[PDB]
Parts: structure tokens; C-alpha cells; sequence
């Protein structure tokens, strides 16, 4: 007995005013995140970015080939080798 | 908007605003004669007896042979006109049909990418905005603890 | 359902497992459709693993599906990476698919598990079989890029 | 199957339309 | 390919200056006759600002039967019957929809009305808790 | 007083409110019980009783 | 988002580890100064070079007060003593003596009053004109970072305890103390309305707590992990913004710690080479303001 | 365009009113039994 | 195109009630403030005495 | 439906207000960039003289193959034009023959 029609038709889109918008929101930002931190490069990211997006995955069926030796990113030969400002004092005593 | 609603407080405020409701409160003329007229349906009738074909009789059946006999003839030349070109035309018809279907899907492709653009900007300053207005109610909140708290302490 | 994919090396043809795994497929089918595909690198060749790609930053990440950002991945168990030409897509955790796919070469019996299955090359296995052949980095990269010029759906 | 790259990349069938490269 | 107004194919399409569209010659013409302007841009419209541009036109393959004689005369009443019902399913409609749209616009005025008196109601009870702070 | 408008309560709580020209109801208030006596309008238009 | 000309800029100066940098109370210069003994005053908008070099100091600028007329200039100096800098005209004002040792921070008043703390045990308060320690406070151990309220009467001071003391100019009862830290307290920081306390503390624990004369017991509202701290015993700063819903550390981590004040970490932002020393946020726009132990600072979005 | 443009704006001032009146009966809950003590 | 404009209505709708939202939080955050100054005060003139 | 500037079909059309003719969008703008001038009739020409398409519009688009009055009046127009046509043959036919 209540306005069915009324209320259920306006609702219809209504929620889809907030159901599909939820469907491609997810993909404008997925993408430019990654062009603007990517774009900068793993060395001098240039877009100040919040935490939580972070994890940065490599989103791959993990090449079973590799070997122990290249599971390691290095510079040298050896190993990774990078700057650091230790005061002479500390790096002394320890 | 930003919210967790059942449906339930949906009906709830319907029935708010139907007692605040109860509370409160070209055509031409031969076309509007026939549109009187087929209102009703009442479907047109033009004569359709030119397939009786009637057998020897008075001034009808002479007139009635000789037009059949026209129609006929007219059909025939309109047939071998027909097959002169053959489906050509018709297959110029299907080639505008593509052309059009694929002219609206393109734009309505476009419309819909413009039209979750705007869903998706409008998401975006709706959320902040809802955020910003709930760190300010919980606040409000604790801050109307302290005052009753302190005002009862000073005692 | 059919895609073409007009890759540098060749021609390549997929015909897709709707009957199987409908959701996963029809993403691709109606992504050909929009065919942002176009200009795309395979960003990663190994020989006799993979050739993957499908992502319009070319960096290895990213990739957005029509539902956006991810969605569930349908296995089930008449499915198997027995042969080299399987069409399969690529995802870093439990339901984490995008855009990106990527071609088997070799007989992956341990993948059967969180990778889905939606597609099986017809025509033009011998370009992924030179595919395979590829020159590539020290990452598993190639060093020219190997653009898709278009992808037709038909 | 360890062959690598002992040989150029074959031709590509360039953007243009262009067969062979 | 489709004229703006009636949407039926334009054997011979012209454009305008003010606003580009595909139109028909009889119904322009005659639109000019009722009002020597353009309605559809609200400014004054010339027969010379329509120009006779070179199309294919549109072949009209005709349905099996259609000979003059009865395949012409019972199809152009049919053609008749239907239109007219589209006439009539067009009007109630437009009808229907203006007593609809009375009808919400009401319960909205109604709505507006609520917002009001809740928002006067929900300003006093929050001075109120305030001054209950007291 | 206007003369635009009246109002006629029913026995059983529910007012019957008709436009005195219109003559068709549009409005029933129900929120009383028993037979209201008497309904008297004001003068100054807005005062009711 | 924002009047800069790059959302990031990198800084480079100094001949040695930068310990300070404050931002103009106006918003539109900002001074740095470390261990070449030596105050840099910026432009934040612009060609953003130098017009200033503060030069004189005998010793490492431990910290640096801005003034809020924007005019003058107040360092802290490991030698012992306190200058004030006319900033437009960089010439020594005057030279406040009278610690026992090196004077860890420093901090300035909304009225001309100064505050500070020192290795010999003890916090001074300083008129601008006096050239002498009005009120002397003394402790038993160092102490390492002031804040004063606005409203003037109390004074956070806090040191080796690991407990925040609160002590009243006038009244001289301490009976009041914000226990909870269990290492020493590198730095303190007020709010804007002067209702919260920000306490940085070397158990790499992050804490905040309210200045208010009333509270329910436990005035810890909310703990901050993640930013850590190393084994140089550096004293790390904490910020507020302008809005006062982000608290702001550095770390020795070389990370960079943005919070929400609700206890979700939002920007967690690498990019130094070393210890980053202290961090602030600009009062107008959404910038922040990085100073690390490897001769650079950066300026934020 | 109109019967939408109403219907979803009263869709709108629907949604206004219930979280209003929601928060405002929570309230006045709370007031009653503030007054209660 | 029915929606896509209705969107654009919405939006405009919400674009210019949202700020009267937001001045009426922040007047009701300075009255609350002003209070509690009052009160705290009250409670700083007990607390001359500690 | 062809371009005389290319002999391709364009892919996206465009009607020149100077001259009826029907271009492609990146080498008409082409021709007005070089110079403000027709390529086919040599008469000047511009940017605002080039007319996009905007087919879309809002009323129910019509089948221009049976269910169009103007077209069943237009078959009964060839109709009468036929028998015209043929009346007219066979009365000059007639006043020979008499």
C-alpha cells in the first residue's frame, strides 16, 4: 500500500549516482599514481605520495629461471654500494 | 552521497514528507475529428474488393476486369525494374545502417566515459568533504565530554 | 569470441574461453573493442616461460580492467597449462588482476594455481615461438620495443 | 632453448602497414 | 544523416551558419513561413542561408510486395494507423508526464518545507545541549 | 473567511478539508477521538480554534 | 597543489650537517643553520636564493627562534650564549651569556620573552633587552627541548627523566608532570591554539599530549611508531601544521614521518642521505619542510 | 529532464532529512538522559 | 545524456550546499570553543590554588 | 562520401561552408592552415567556414526503406509520372496512326 513506484524508481540511478561511480574511480588513479611516481624512476621519484600505496608490486608470474646470484639488485659486481652521512664518532665507537 | 542507509529509514522518510504532503495539500481539424474518432481504434476502411475477381456480370465486373488487368501489368513492369539492378540498393542500405550504428555508439561510448567522470569528480569532493565533516562531529563529541566533565569537577 | 593482435613480429590470433570463464573475457573482448592496446610493449620475454605485456605504462605495472582497478579470478579444474600457446592473466596477490596477460611457451604444470586461463592461440604460434628468441636485457626485457601496432576484436 | 639471441630480431611488420622492416 | 526534426532520411540535407545542422528544405521552409527566424538558435533565418550539398541519397529497396494496387493503398493506410497511434502515445504521454512532474515538484516544495522546520528545530537543540553545558 | 477554503470534521477524528469553490476534498486530519463537538474559525486570518 | 615552482626542491648550502630550519610565521622566508656556524635566510617563493648570511656566531647553531615581527632573530649556540640577528640588516643585536654549557633549544613568546635549555642542568628565561636571565630554573639532569604556551605562563621542559615537567613562571609549583616517555626527549612542539603538546623521545616512541588544566587522567592521547632513532643521539624535531590535524618527525631512518593525528601514518616520504634533524610545515600552504645531517634541505608539496 | 531533475532532488532532501532526524532523536535522547542525573 | 546531466545538476547542488554545511560546523566549533575557554578558565581559577 | 583532395573516403567528415563538399577533418584543417583559401573552388575559406557533424540529435530517426509517407507519396508520384510518361507515347502514337 506504500509508493512503491514512487520511491524504488528514484532510487534506481540514484544508487547507481553512487554505485557506478565506485566502478571506474578505481582506474584513473591507479594509473596515474603509477605514471607520476614511475615517472620519475625508482631513483628521484619526483610526486609526494601517501603511505599506503607503498607496497609497490611487480605484478608477474615470478620467473623461475633466475638463480641466486641475480636475485639481488646491485651497482657493482659485488652488491649495492650507496651513500650514507654517518658523523665519524658513531660510526668509531660501533 | 556518503552514507550507510537502510532502506527501511528510506520508507521511514518517505512517510515523513507524504504526511508533511497530506498535511499541506499542428492538432489541425480533419486530424482531431479522425483522432476523435480512432480513439477508439476504430480502424480506416477503403475498399479492398479487387480480389473477387466477379464472374460475368453488369458494368462492374467489366470495370473490375480491366483494372485488375492494369494493376497487373503495372506490377510486372515494377518486378523486372526491381531485378534490372538487382539488391545493390539494398546492399547500399545496409552499408548507411552500419555507418549510423556505429556513428551513435561511438559518442555513446564518449557520453558515458564524460558522464562517469563527472560521478567519479563528484566522489572525490563529496568523500573529503564527509570525512572532514565527521573528524568534526567526533570531536565535537569529545569536546562536549570535557566540558561536562570539567564543569562537574570544579564542583 | 576472437581477437586479432597485430604484433610487430606477426599476426597473432586468440580465441577465448567464454564458456569457461565469462567475466575474465569479456574485459578483454570489449577492451580490443576500446583498443588501447595499440602501441603497447611486451615488456617481458622469457625464453621458454612467458612473453608478457598489456600495460599502457610500458613500466612493467599497471593496467586498468574495465571494472578498474582488480577483480576475482574463476579457475576450475578441466583447465591445465599442458601445452605452449595458453592465454592466461597476470596478477601480484589472491584477486589482483588487471589489464595485463601474458602467452605460455612452455608446459607450466606448478602455474595451474592463481593464474586464470582464458584463451588458447590458434594461428600464428610461430611468432611467439620467435618471439621466444627475442634480444633481451638483463631484466627480463626487451631491449627494442616490441610494440602491438593494433588489436583488432572480431 | 639456450640459443639466445645468436641472430638479429627478424623484421618487424612496422605500424605503417610496411610488410617487413 | 538523420534530420534534427523529424527523423526521417533527407533526400537533400542543407546546413546553416549559425548552428551546422542536418535539415530538410519543405520543413525549414515552411517553419520560415510560420516565423522568419530559426527557433532552434532563437535568430533570424533567409532561405539563402541554407546551401545544396551533393549526397548519394538513400536507396529505398522496396518490400516484396509493392506494386501501386492494394501493396500501396493497404500499406498507406496501415502506415496511417500506426502513425496516428504514435500521435496518440505521444500525447497522453506528454500529458501523463506533466501531471507527474506537477506531482514531484509538490513533494519537493513539501521536502523544502521539512528541511526547513527540522533545521530551525535542529539549530534551538543544539543551543540547547550548549547551554545545558552550562 | 476568505471563502476560498473550509473545514469539516468527521466523528470518528478525521477533518474533512475542501476549497469552498473546488468543492472535493484534499486534505483529512485524524489525530483526535470522539465526536468533535464544534470547530470555530478566527478573524485576523491565522488564529484558529 | 601549491605557489611552488616544483612541487619538490631540493636545497643545497652549508658546509656542514644542517640541525635547524624554521619557517617565517608570515610564510614567506625561512632560516636554516647547522654546524658551519652559519644562518641562512631563503625565499620560499621566487628565484629562492639567498639575500642574507648570518655570520658572527662562535659556535654550531643548535636552534634558531623566529620573532613574530619577522625583524629580528634568535639563535642558540654551542658556545654557550644566545644572539639575537636583525634580520634585515644582519648585524648583532645582543648577546645573551649566562648557561654553563651547550643550550639545546630554544624557544619565543607572543608578547619578547626567550626561553632555553642547557647541558648544566638548567632552563633561563630572557627578556629581549635584559642581557640577563630573568628566572633561572634548575634540574639535576640536562635538559633538551622547551616549548612555551602562548598564553604565557607555563613551560614545557623536557630531558634525560624521560618525563615532560610543566612549571608555572609565577607560581613556582611543579607538582605537575606528563610521565609516560621512558628515554631522553628530543624535542617539544605546541599547538596552534596551544591545547596539545607534541613530544619526540628516544625510545622511538612518537607521543601527544594535551595542554589543558583539566584532563581525565591518561593525557596521552595517542602514540606514534616508526620513527626511529639512531646512534648518534641526535635530537629530532617534531612539527605541527598550520591547521593542527598533521603531526610531523623526522627519523634517522632518513624517512621523513607525516601523521594524520588520528594514529593512521599518511606520508612516510624518503629521500634524505642522512639523519634527518628536524621538520616543520609552512602556516599558509601545504608544504613541508625537511632538514637532515647531509648538507640539504627540501622543501615540500 | 525536469521530472528527473525533481525526483532526484527529492531523493536528495529525503536523504537530508533522515540523517537529520536521526542524529537530532540520538540527541535528544542524550539530553534526556543527561537532565535525568 | 538524462543522467549525465542530472550529474551535472547534483554536482552544482552539492557545490554550493556543502559550504553552508561546513561554516555552520565552524561556527558551532568556535561557539564550543568559546564555552570551554569559560569553563576551562573557571577550573584555571581553582587551579590558582594548586 | 570521397574527398577530392586525397581520392580517400574521410574518415571523419566535414562540409565546407564556402563550397559543398565534404573533406576530412586533418586535411581540410590542413588546406586552411596554408592558407585561408578552397581547394576546390580557390575562394576563401576558414576555420568557422569548416561544419562538423552533429548527427546525434534527439527525435527517433525514420527508415528510409517502408514506413515513410513522403516515400509512399514519392512511389505514387513515379507512378504517376510512369503512366503520365506512357499516356503521353500513346497519344502521339494516336495522332499519327489517325
Amino acid at each position: 500500500d506504500s509508493e512503491e513506484q514512487e520511491n524504488s524508481q528514484s532510487p534506481n540511478i540514484q544508487p547507481l549516482l553512487h554505485t557506478e561511480n565506485l566502478a571506474p574511480a578505481v582506474v584513473d588513479n591507479v594509473k596515474d599514481d603509477l605514471i607520476v611516481s614511475k615517472g620519475g624512476n625508482s631513483r628521484e621519484l619526483a610526486r609526494n605520495v601517501p603511505v599506503n600505496e607503498m607496497v609497490q608490486p611487480a605484478l608477474g608470474p615470478a620467473n623461475p629461471f633466475v638463480t641466486k646470484e641475480q636475485d639481488s639488485i646491485k651497482n657493482s659486481i659485488t652488491g649495492y654500494a650507496e651513500r650514507e652521512y654517518v658523523p665519524n664518532f658513531v660510526f668509531n665507537q660501533e | 552521497f556518503e552514507s550507510t542507509y537502510n532502506e527501511e529509514d528510506r520508507s521511514a522518510a518517505a512517510q515523513i514528507v507524504e504526511e508533511e504532503l497530506k498535511r499541506s495539500g499542428s492538432d489541425r481539424l480533419e486530424n482531431a475529428i479522425v483522432a476523435a474518432g480512432k480513439g477508439e481504434k476504430l480502424a480506416a476502411i477503403d475498399v479492398q474488393r479487387y480480389i473477387q475477381l466477379k464472374p460475368p456480370g453488369t458494368r462492374e465486373s467489366l470495370l473490375q476486369s480491366a483494372v485488375v488487368w492494369e494493376y497487373q501489368k503495372s506490377r510486372n513492369d515494377n518486378l523486372y525494374l526491381l531485378e534490372k539492378h538487382g539488391e545493390k540498393a539494398f546492399d547500399s542500405s545496409l552499408e548507411a545502417l552500419e555507418v549510423q550504428l556505429e556513428l551513435l555508439e561511438k559518442e555513446l561510448v564518449n557520453t558515458k566515459k564524460l558522464s562517469q567522470g563527472c560521478n567519479r569528480k563528484r566522489k572525490h569532493y563529496q568523500m573529503e568533504v564527509g570525512a572532514r565533516l565527521a573528524e568534526a562531529e567526533v570531536k565535537f563529541g569529545q569536546l562536549l565530554q570535557s566540558s561536562i566533565q570539567c564543569r562537574v569537577a570544579t564542583l | 569470441a576472437n581477437v586479432e593482435l597485430q604484433t610487430s613480429l606477426g599476426k597473432i590470433l586468440i580465441e577465448l574461453y567464454t564458456e569457461h570463464a565469462p567475466k575474465t573475457c569479456q574485459n578483454f573482448y570489449t577492451l580490443a573493442k576500446e583498443g588501447y592496446y595499440d602501441g603497447v610493449i611486451f615488456h617481458r620475454v622469457i625464453p621458454d616461460f612467458v612473453i608478457q605485456g598489456g600495460d599502457p605504462t610500458g613500466t612493467g605495472r599497471g593496467g586498468t580492467s574495465i571494472y578498474g582497478d582488480k577483480f576475482d579470478d574463476e579457475i576450475h579444474s578441466d583447465l591445465h597449462h599442458t601445452g605452449a600457446g595458453i592465454l592466461s592473466m597476470a596478477n601480484a596477490g589472491p584477486n589482483t588482476n588487471s589489464s595485463q596477460f601474458f602467452i605460455t611457451l612452455a608446459p607450466t604444470p606448478w602455474l595451474d594455481g592463481k593464474h586464470t586461463i582464458f584463451g588458447r592461440v590458434v594461428s600464428g604460434l610461430s611468432v611467439c615461438k620467435r618471439m621466444g628468441l627475442i634480444r633481451t636485457d638483463s631484466s627480463d626485457r626487451p631491449i627494442e620495443p616490441l610494440k602491438i601496432i593494433k588489436a583488432v576484436a572480431l | 632453448r639456450s640459443a639466445k639471441s645468436a641472430g638479429n630480431t627478424l623484421a618487424l611488420q612496422v605500424t605503417s602497414s610496411g610488410a617487413v622492416d | 544523416m538523420f534530420c534534427s526534426i523529424s527523423g526521417e532520411t533527407p533526400k537533400e540535407p542543407v546546413i546553416s551558419r549559425v548552428s551546422g545542422n542536418v535539415y530538410e528544405k519543405r520543413l525549414i521552409e515552411q517553419v520560415i513561413r510560420e516565423t522568419s527566424k530559426d527557433p532552434v538558435t532563437q535568430q533570424e533565418c533567409t532561405l539563402e542561408d541554407l546551401v545544396p550539398v551533393k549526397v548519394p541519397d538513400f536507396v529505398r529497396p522496396r518490400p516484396p510486395s509493392a506494386t501501386s494496387l492494394p501493396a500501396l493503398l493497404s500499406l498507406f493506410q496501415e502506415e496511417w494507423d500506426s502513425v496516428a497511434l504514435e500521435q496518440f502515445e505521444l500525447r497522453r504521454n506528454l500529458t501523463e508526464t506533466k501531471q507527474e512532474l506537477s506531482t514531484a515538484l509538490y513533494s519537493l516544495d513539501a521536502a523544502l518545507r521539512v528541511i526547513s522546520r527540522l533545521t530551525k528545530e535542529r539549530d534551538e537543540a543544539r543551543e540547547a545541549l550548549a547551554k545545558f553545558s552550562d | 473567511p476568505d471563502g476560498n477554503l473550509f473545514v469539516a470534521g468527521l466523528e470518528n477524528g478525521e477533518l474533512r478539508f475542501f476549497e469552498t469553490s473546488s468543492g472535493n476534498e484534499l486534505t483529512k486530519f485524524g489525530p483526535h477521538s470522539s465526536p468533535v463537538k464544534t470547530l470555530q474559525f478566527g478573524e485576523n486570518g491565522y488564529w484558529l480554534v | 597543489t601549491s605557489d611552488l615552482n616544483v612541487p619538490n626542491l631540493q636545497m643545497f648550502g652549508h658546509t656542514a650537517e644542517v640541525l635547524v630550519a624554521r619557517f617565517d610565521p608570515s610564510g614567506s622566508y625561512f632560516a636554516s643553520g647547522g654546524m658551519d656556524r652559519q644562518i641562512l635566510l631563503w625565499n620560499v617563493f621566487g628565484d629562492v636564493k639567498n639575500y642574507g648570511v648570518l655570520n658572527g656566531c662562535k659556535g654550531a647553531i643548535t636552534d634558531l627562534q623566529w620573532s613574530r615581527d619577522s625583524r629580528v632573530v634568535y639563535c642558540s649556540s654551542s658556545d654557550t650564549h644566545l644572539m639575537s640577528w636583525d634580520a634585515v640588516s644582519g648585524q648583532k643585536i645582543r648577546k645573551h651569556k649566562g648557561h654553563a654549557g651547550v643550550v639545546n633549544a630554544l624557544d619565543v613568546l607572543k608578547v619578547e620573552l626567550l626561553t632555553s635549555v642547557s647541558d648544566d642542568c638548567t632552563m633561563k628565561v630572557w627578556d629581549s633587552r635584559s642581557k640577563d636571565c630573568i628566572k633561572t630554573i634548575e634540574e639535576k639532569y640536562p635538559l633538551t627541548a622547551v616549548a612555551i604556551a602562548q598564553q604565557g605562563t607555563q613551560v614545557f621542559i623536557g630531558g634525560i627523566d624521560g618525563a615532560i615537567k610543566i612549571w608555572d613562571l609565577r607560581n613556582n609549583h611543579c607538582s605537575h608532570v606528563l610521565k609516560g616517555h621512558k628515554d631522553i626527549i628530543t624535542s617539544l612542539a605546541i599547538s596552534k591554539d596551544g591545547s596539545s603538546l607534541l613530544s619526540n623521545s628516544m625510545d622511538n616512541t612518537v607521543r601527544i599530549f594535551d595542554v589543558k588544566p583539566f584532563a581525565s587522567a591518561q593525557r596521552q592521547l595517542q602514540i606514534f611508531e616508526g620513527a626511529i632513532h639512531g646512534q648518534e643521539h641526535n635530537l629530532l624535531g617534531v612539527a605541527w601544521s598550520r591547521n593542527s590535524r598533521f603531526v610531523g618527525a623526522g627519523s634517522s631512518d632518513k624517512n621523513v614521518y607525516v601523521w594524520s593525528a588520528t594514529g593512521d601514518l599518511r606520508y612516510v616520504l624518503p629521500g634524505h642521505e642522512g639523519s634527518v634533524n628536524h621538520v616543520d610545515f609552512h602556516p599558509h600552504q601545504d608544504i613541508i619542510l625537511s632538514c637532515s645531517s647531509d648538507r640539504t634541505i627540501f622543501l615540500g608539496e | 529532464q525536469e521530472l528527473s531533475t525533481a525526483l532526484y532532488s527529492l531523493d536528495a532532501a529525503l536523504r537530508v532529512i533522515s540523517r537529520l532526524t536521526k542524529e537530532r532523536d540520538e540527541a535528544r535522547e542524550a539530553l534526556a538522559k543527561f537532565s535525568d542525573n | 545524456r538524462k543522467n549525465l546531466t542530472c550529474y551535472e545538476f547534483l554536482y552544482n547542488q552539492e557545490r554550493l550546499a556543502l559550504p553552508n554545511r561546513l561554516e555552520a560546523a565552524e561556527i558551532e566549533l568556535s561557539k564550543m570553543q568559546q564555552i570551554e575557554a569559560y569553563a576551562q578558565q573557571d577550573y584555571a581559577r581553582v587551579t590558582g590554588q594548586n
